[PDB]
């Protein structure tokens, strides 16, 4: 055993109390196998690159582009229902970018033009901007010309020095007079004598006034968020009370995501009792071999065989030929042998120890089977990646990653199918992959019959 | 196609989209991140919760559906019914703590998007510890998670902004992480600096003599306790591996390590060893009284190499009684029928 505790052959058969080793030599070690859970899958580059990408044969894509478009990068393949149009209906099985998917869930039009001097286009902006549904086209009129040519309503940021009325509370507490009583009213100076109202025009700053400290004097933009503003939404049960009350009860989800009506995303401005509420719904966007995954789980292939039977005999040659081929992947995978839910991988196994060596040479020189540079590959991605969703997840990093990720698993899988994994300078070589170790120009079928 | 210029082209692209103003925006930011923290406190104080909960409940409703919760984190918290329920209490905290639910996400998103903006910053960064032995995307992902524990640690209350604040943070992660995986025999961040300053010096030394310095310039240029047995024993654990399977000789198809020979496998001669040394050995150990020769044949052959211990209850008196007469009837009678004279090793 590896501490001791048993040490010959008259219990062969049993495992130590403390510590787990069943006993003949080491040949276990060099037979036994481990494996890697992955985070999010990815899939074997063996079926997705050979020619008849099998799986984009089976899952009807475009058989050899759509695959690497999102597979390896963000390119999202809308899966289940995405109620929302891009022009059309809910693309059950097409593909979109990141720019128009983007348009999408935050909403239809970002505009965050920022005015240029203080006084200009602050009052342009301002004027029309906080309860004023501004149309497309709003000729803001300053800095050159303002133009903000989308949909619903806006909200403009900040403001320096001009004239201050009607803002937020950020300049309550600084001029004590509104914030500790009630001295709003007298603030409009000279013809009172004759909801926000300050002098004619005394602070400058973005700050905090205890004493002039926490400041921040800079710019002020004017962003159209081209969504629909409801100031006081009211009580219907019919279906769960959607949206808010007039001022005490909120329902609604806080400011990030919850779905009302056919509009689904609801922003909250506690200023003025106003729930900002988006209108592009439940879209069901993935990219990776997430997305593949579902897609292949969910096909009954029965049915995409009696389909193209029909599809097969009945038009003419060019769709029905392309079933034809399309027939014999789905034959086969219900025919007998393995179901087809398999080929995307989430378990990544990991070849024995002793078939990995890692050896003491000359001096103390060492050597190991290149396969144990390309497993650490995988081991350390697939943990950053985890390390990467716990600490928080930005998005661009966290499929950065997953990309990583998937290169790796090609790895040790084939490499070179898509571009050559290399040990650090000394030698621009191949690592063995386990592909390599079974074809390879001198592999293991292969010399498994030029000779022992 | 080609991954290091999709990844640029991905991350500069949204910051080419969404710079942080240098003041307002980071500013911003910063104050709602803070104030989600105080939030997810107090929030934890009025519910009882710990803050590691209102933390990934407030982090499931602003950054991903009961998917993002599923997969990740195997499965602890419900995918629906649990998160919920911890919303709906969320949702209870009246005017007053209902402030700090809508703070926390607002916050939580803050966070996120401070993250986003300064990524150029560390691909900037990241873009020089290039060469040590780790890929770029490895390197700026690092670097990345490097930045994320900055923004933790951030207090806005005091002046200086987050772009020297992450600098460090930064720096900090992807040299531990050069440290840390670069090398397939891992070696401590000393160790590292300790092989830097060797090949510094090693350079400083190649300056003038013209004579790749023998192991004693290293030792005496490098400092206090350094002598030719710590420079030997550095630049051998220094010596990446090597690829047990590399081109050999006229790399036409020559692997490395078909020239290895193993060592545990008893080669036949072996097997044949221990089946007379055992057959023999079992055939004195019966001939014999089953006391004290057992005893030191379990005691030596059975678990571990004790005189008194050795014996279960008679004493040594004994034990070298019948261990030293037996032992030698047995090897005077093996010395007539010469069977084990024939060192069996
Ligand atoms: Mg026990
Ligand atoms: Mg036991
Ligand atoms: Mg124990
Ligand atoms: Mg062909
Ligand atoms: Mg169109
Ligand atoms: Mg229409
Ligand atoms: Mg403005
Ligand atoms: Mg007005
Ligand atoms: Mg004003
Ligand atoms: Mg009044
Ligand atoms: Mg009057
Ligand atoms: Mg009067
Ligand atoms: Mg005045
Ligand atoms: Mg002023
Ligand atoms: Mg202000
Ligand atoms: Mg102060
Ligand atoms: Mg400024
Ligand atoms: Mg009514
Ligand atoms: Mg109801
Ligand atoms: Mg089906
Ligand atoms: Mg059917
Ligand atoms: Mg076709
Ligand atoms: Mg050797
Ligand atoms: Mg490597
Ligand atoms: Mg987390
Ligand atoms: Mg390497
Ligand atoms: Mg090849
Ligand atoms: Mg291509
Ligand atoms: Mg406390
Ligand atoms: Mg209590
Ligand atoms: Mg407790
Ligand atoms: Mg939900
Ligand atoms: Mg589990
Ligand atoms: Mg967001
Ligand atoms: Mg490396
Ligand atoms: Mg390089
Ligand atoms: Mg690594
Ligand atoms: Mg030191
Ligand atoms: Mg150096
Ligand atoms: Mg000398
Ligand atoms: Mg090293
Ligand atoms: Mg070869
Ligand atoms: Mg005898
Ligand atoms: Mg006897
Ligand atoms: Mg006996
Ligand atoms: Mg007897
Ligand atoms: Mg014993
Ligand atoms: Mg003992
Ligand atoms: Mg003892
Ligand atoms: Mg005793
Ligand atoms: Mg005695
Ligand atoms: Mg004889
Ligand atoms: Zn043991």
């Amino acid at each position: 055993c590896a501490c001791g505790k048993y040490k010959r052959q008259r219990f062969e058969g049993k495992v130590c109390e403390r510590c787990g080793v069943e006993v003949t030599k080491s040949i276990v070690r060099r037979y036994r196998m481990g494996h890697i859970e992955l985070a999010t899958p990815a899939a074997h580059i063996w079926f997705v690159k050979d020619v008849p990408s099998k799986i984009g044969t089976l899952l009807d894509l475009s058989a050899t582009e759509l695959e690497q478009v999102l597979y390896f990068s963000k390119y999202i393949v809308l899966d289940p229902k995405g109620a929302i149009l891009n022009g059309v209906p809910v693309e059950k099985r097409q593909l979109l970018t990141d720019e128009e998917y983007r348009e999408l869930r935050y909403g239809k039009q970002e505009t965050y033009p920022l005015p240029p001097g203080v006084d200009a286009l602050v009052k342009d902006g301002e004027e029309v901007v906080k309860g004023q549904e501004l149309a497309p086209g709003v000729v803001s009129r300053l800095d050159g010309v303002a133009l903000y040519r989308f949909p619903r309503r806006v909200r403009v940021e900040y403001v320096k020095k001009e004239r201050a009325g009607l803002r937020l509370p950020l300049a309550a507490w600084v001029e004590k007079e509104a914030y500790k009583p009630g001295e709003i009213l007298a603030e409009l100076p000279e013809p009172y004598l004759f909801g926000d109202k300050i002098v004619a025009a005394i602070d400058p700053e973005e700050e905090v006034i205890a004493e002039a400290e926490g400041v921040v004097h800079l710019h002020e933009p004017a962003s159209i968020l081209v969504v629909k503003a409801r100031v006081y939404p009211f009580e219907d049960d019919v279906e769960v009370s959607t949206g808010d009350r007039v001022a005490p009860g909120d329902v609604l989800a806080d400011g990030g995501k919850v779905k009302s009506d056919v509009y689904g995303r609801v922003e909250v401005d506690l200023v003025r009792n106003v729930v900002r509420v988006v209108e592009s719904y439940d879209i069901d966007a993935r990219m990776g071999a997430e997305a593949i995954q579902q897609l292949l789980k969910e096909l009954d292939l029965e049915a995409l065989e009696k389909e193209l039977l029909e599809e097969m005999k009945h038009p003419s040659r060019a769709r029905r030929a392309k079933a034809r081929k399309r027939l014999e992947v789905v034959r086969a995978f219900l025919d007998s042998g393995n179901r087809p839910e398999w080929m995307i991988l989430e378990a990544v196994p990991v070849l024995p120890p002793d078939l990995r060596p890692m050896v003491q040479v000359d001096g103390g020189r060492f050597a190991t089977s290149d396969l144990n540079d390309l497993y650490r590959r995988l081991i350390n991605r697939n943990n950053r990646l985890k390390k990467l969703l716990a600490q928080g997840a930005p998005e661009i990093i966290i499929r950065n990653e997953k990309r990583m990720l998937q290169e790796a698993v090609d790895a040790l899988l084939d490499n070179g199918r898509r571009g050559a994994p290399v040990t650090n300078p000394g030698s621009d070589r191949p690592l063995r992959s386990l592909t390599d170790i079974l074809s390879g120009k001198q592999g293991r079928f292969r010399q498994n019959l030029l000779g022992k | 196609k080609i991954s290091t210029s999709d990844p640029v082209r991905q991350y500069l692209h949204e910051i080419g989209q969404v710079p942080l103003l240098t003041l307002e925006e980071e500013v911003e930011l910063a104050r709602k991140v803070e104030e989600g923290m105080e939030a997810i406190k107090k929030l934890s104080e009025i519910t009882g919760l710990d803050p590691d909960l209102i933390r990934e409940v407030v982090r499931a409703k602003i950054l991903g559906s009961a998917r993002v919760r599923h997969i990740p984190g195997l499965k602890e918290t419900l995918d629906p019914k649990t998160v919920e329920e911890i919303d709906q209490k969320l949702k209870s905290l009246p005017k007053e703590h209902k402030r700090y639910l809508h703070i926390a996400r607002e916050g939580e998103a803050a966070r996120q998007h401070l993250i986003e903006a300064n990524l150029r910053l560390v691909v900037s960064i990241a873009k020089k510890y290039t060469g040590r032995g780790l890929s770029f995307l490895d390197l700026i992902q690092e670097g990345n998670q490097g930045l994320i524990r900055a923004v933790e640690k951030f207090e806005y209350k005091r002046r200086f902004k987050f772009s020297t604040y992450a600098t460090w943070w930064i720096r900090q992660a992807i040299n531990r992480a050069i440290a840390d995986q670069a090398r397939t025999i891992r070696i401590p961040v000393h160790m590292v600096e300790t092989i830097n300053k060797l090949s510094r010096t090693a350079r400083q030394l190649q300056q003038e003599l013209g004579r790749e310095p023998t192991y004693e310039e290293i030792a005496e240029a490098m400092g206090p306790g350094w002598d030719a047995k710590r420079v030997e024993e550095t630049l051998k654990i220094a010596q990446e591996p090597v690829s047990l399977e590399t081109p050999i000789g006229d790399e036409k198809d020559s692997f490395y390590g078909d020239f290895i020979p193993d060592e545990h496998l008893p080669s036949p001669v072996d097997a044949a060893t221990q089946s007379l040394l055992s057959e023999e050995l079992e055939k004195a150990l019966s001939k014999l009284s089953e006391r004290e020769a057992m005893v030191l044949k379990l005691r030596k052959g059975l678990i571990d190499g004790e005189e008194v211990g050795a014996f279960f209850g008679v004493t040594r008196e004994r034990i070298r009684q019948i261990e030293n007469k037996a032992l030698r009837k047995l090897k005077y009678h093996e010395s007539r029928t010469r069977k084990l004279r024939d060192f069996l090793d």
